[PDB]
DNA sequence: CTGGAGAATCCCGGTGCCGAGGCCGCTCAATTGGTCGTAGACAGCTCTAGCACCGCTTAAACGCACGTACGCGCTGTCCCCCGCGTTTTAACCGCCAAGGGGATTACTCCCTAGTCTCCAGGCACGTGTCACATATATACATCCTGT
């Protein structure tokens, strides 16, 4: 099937890695869905416009990383780049 | 066991006005200074330096955050400072230091005529096992600036050394010119 | 002059020019020695110090211009600093 | 064989977060890494918000994260209220205080 | 550098309190602009030069700055080119 | 019509207690009323406008929610 | 072959259309554009900054000033009631602002 | 080995100079004229972006320009905007 | 400060409803494998700025001295919102049985748009300068504030 695709086998997913015995309710997993699409889009707008700004025609993770450092305050910001470095140096490896 | 070693220097200048002001009657300005030896940035580790005066003064007790940590005062006798340095671990104990507000000038630098009376001295901050994130700050220092770092006291001998550089040089390159323009004029 | 004949003058004077208010030498180096905990060795084009100066003097002015409609709420004259705090808690900067 | 996603230690979906990416118009050209970053930094905000909610839920004797505690998990924290500062969480209501002035005695 | 948020003297800022509209100001009212300045003037700088470490470039353009404050909500006409 | 009056003053003080309001003017329920029809025409036009661009003649939640978002204010939980 | 005709002159406008369009073009707005979207956008565009170069040349005026300054621009912005909606979050360097004084801050 | 760089100022000099013959206009007040532009250019484009992604298409269409117009310009502003927009649609399509 | 009533909260334990998760079964879409241009990166190299210094000039910041004006505080006065009981309107069913207005979806097809050429005006950067208006000067007009 298809029709409608969304986060919800990934919320659920990393829910069950915080808190195993934790759940979701329908309604809180749709503002889950909804909260990921915002920050996917923030980030991704100013990555666009980050390789806009140096005239690149493609958007790589150094572009990525720039626009996580633009919007996360500080201790956020210093964990997700380090979340997203891991997780390219690790695919990279593979 | 772990024993980590942070040399500073810590001091006052003093410029003397030539005549007593009529405002408040002082004589001096002085700055009083604590500044690294080595050319490393204070700030990893330092939160603030806290510097009490005479309680002549409004508020005695002045307070700096940033290095080199300094205070730009006036002033017309001498007296004792003490100088709270706090490091960003609170667990750590600051650091107390006494400093004697040198503003006049011996009799025999007095008669050598030298515009700036300076008294600094050198201390060695011991931190003595120190907890993880004290001793990461203390070696994770960077440097503070890309130019040169030095010191000033005994004053009246650093500026001597100082000018048997600057008057041989310049009377060498004033004597040369001289010559060198006399003699191809006089061709 | 009566308290505040001297400061309305100031008001309509400075209300209608367009030069800066705050001096250049010093504001510059605030704005290098803000950079300094970003970067060691960091160069500035002389108009992003400018522009960087247009953008602090425009929001000081709105937020004395926001801060101004606090003192009045007060029946108050003179601008405090909780007026400043009103105004930009309000504002969403320090909520 | 492999999801480009699992092939970083991951929970999240390395491959649709690449579809998304170069097909929304955003550049011209989505590197190897980009979509791998992208991803890693949203399952690492969905890791954050979610054990915040789960957890203040289950504070409230509950073991099912609510949007009541989606909002206060994100109101309490000072860097994701800073990030979901113009969101409104539906259905999450508000943060229980009482300015002094109000309150008696 | 050192000290550099005293750059911002008391008529630097009665100046600018007279343009927006403020008559008479308090004593303590300078500090708190002095912290309001600082804090609005670091984002700004810090946002820049997000944009010059990402470029591999050692001078902060106006473009950076531009962009800033684009991000701020705080669109400048002037330095655009 | 005129039915902004179904917003009723006994509603504005539940919304106002929620808001930590515990004491409200007379002239209170006349402002919020004026308030929020200004800020519903807002939104609803923005709706009808991401509605009859897409040739449609209902109003969606996800024109809602678009129209939301243009004006700043972002609500999290019908499908945007 | 034919004299070319250029894209602002056919529709009738001052705003380079095939400029606009060509931003567009490279610009990732989005993925195939048409052939009426460079068009109106310039021409809203330029529209616009006909709408404000004409306040502030009045504001000007009112300074007996033959050049527009950036003042004759924050004063326009803010005298006219949609240009300062549009322009609301906009500050414009070296304009200045309006002297509106307090009313309660005057001389009684 | 130029550097060359593009800008506004060549054709709000032609409105200018149209609708006000006599009233110059300062390098400065042009780099404000200019930034205006290139701002509400990249306002409109992209809410035409949205608008278009919105309703799953794939191009950034000038109905698309014009409802995006509608969203972004005030209410007089948009009529003026989205008319004079419409008739230099209809003089452009009619092959003049 | 204790009393003593009288209302509110506040967990404990109980009892069903129904969403949240459990699994199953195919559809979409991400992976795999491979050829084909090329993004940008990196190695020079031209040449602007940036930076850093130094002098002379003087605006300006600044400290001080002195009233005046404005700011927290008190209290009294009076009304207008809070609390709470009664009258009134809104608003659910049951009772009544389905059309139809409209999103959702495809299959054709013709028109629009990308792609990719080769020209040719027109937009940029010079250069060649002309001149608004900034700075300066003075009387005219308010525009005060102390008498």
């Amino acid at each position: 099937r298809s029709r409608k695709e969304s986060y919800s086998v990934y919320v659920y997913k990393v829910l069950k890695q915080v808190h195993p015995d934790t759940g979701i309710s329908s309604k809180a997993m749709g503002i889950m869905n909804s909260f990921v699409n915002d920050i996917f889009e923030r980030i991704a707008g100013e990555a666009s416009r980050l390789a806009h700004y140096n005239k690149r025609s493609t958007i790589t993770s150094r572009e990525i990383q720039t626009a996580v450092r633009l919007l996360l305050p500080g201790e956020l910001a210093k964990h997700a780049v380090s979340e997203g470095t891991k997780a390219v140096t690790k695919y990279t490896s593979s | 066991g772990v024993t980590i070693v942070k040399p500073i220097v810590y001091g006052n200048v003093a410029r003397y006005f030539g005549k007593k002001r009529e405002e408040d009657g002082h004589t001096h300005q002085w700055t009083v200074y604590v500044k690294p030896y080595r050319n490393e940035d204070m700030s990893a580790y330092v939160k603030k330096i806290q510097f009490k005066l005479h309680e002549s003064y409004g508020n005695p007790l002045r307070v700096v955050t940033k290095p080199p940590y300094e205070i730009t005062e006036t002033g017309w006798g001498e007296f004792e400072i003490i100088i709270k340095i706090f490091f960003i671990d609170p667990n750590e104990r600051p650091v107390t230091l006494y400093h004697l507000l040198k503003l006049f000038q011996s009799d025999t630098n007095a008669m050598l005529g030298k515009k700036t009376v300076v008294s600094e001295f050198y201390d060695e901050m011991i931190f003595q096992d120190p907890t993880a994130m004290m001793q990461q700050l203390l070696t994770t220092s960077r440097q503070l600036t890309l130019g040169a770092y030095k010191h000033e006291t005994e004053f009246a001998e650093l500026e001597v050394k100082t000018r048997e550089k600057l008057e041989a040089a310049k009377k060498k390159t004033s004597f040369e010119i001289a010559e060198l323009k006399e003699r191809l004029k006089a061709s | 002059y009566r308290p505040g004949t001297v400061a309305l003058r100031e008001i309509r004077r400075y209300q209608k020019s367009t030069e800066l208010l705050i001096r250049k030498l010093p504001f510059q180096r605030l704005v290098r020695e803000i950079a300094q905990d970003f970067k060691t060795d960091l160069r500035f084009q002389s108009s992003a110090v400018m522009a960087l100066q247009e953008a602090c003097e425009a929001y000081l002015v709105g937020l004395f211009e926001d801060t101004n409609l606090c003192a009045i709420h007060a029946k108050r004259v003179t601008i405090m600093p909780k007026d400043i705090q009103l105004a930009r808690r309000i504002r969403g900067e320090r909520a | 064989a492999k999801s480009r996603s699992s092939r970083a230690g991951l929970q999240f979906p390395v491959g649709r977060v690449h579809r998304l990416l170069r097909k929304g118009n955003y550049a011209e050209r989505v590197g190897a890494g980009a979509p791998v970053y992208l991803a890693a930094v949203l399952e690492y905000l969905t890791a954050e918000i979610l054990e915040l909610a789960g957890n203040a839920a289950r504070d409230n004797k509950k073991t099912r994260i609510i949007p009541r505690h989606l909002q206060l998990a994100i109101r309490n924290d000072e860097e994701l209220n800073k990030l979901l500062g113009r969101v409104t969480i539906a259905q999450g209501g508000v943060l229980p205080n009482i300015q002094a002035v109000l309150l008696p005695k | 550098l050192r000290d550099n948020i005293q750059g911002i003297t008391k008529p630097a800022i009665r100046r600018l309190a007279r343009r927006g509209g403020v008559k008479r100001i308090s004593g303590l009212i300078y500090e708190e602009t002095r912290g309001v300045l600082k804090v609005f003037l670091e984002n700004v700088i810090r946002d820049a030069v997000t944009y010059t470490e990402h470029a591999k470039r050692k001078t902060v353009t106006a473009m950076d700055v531009v962009y800033a404050l684009k991000r701020q909500g705080r669109t400048l006409y002037g330095f655009g080119g």
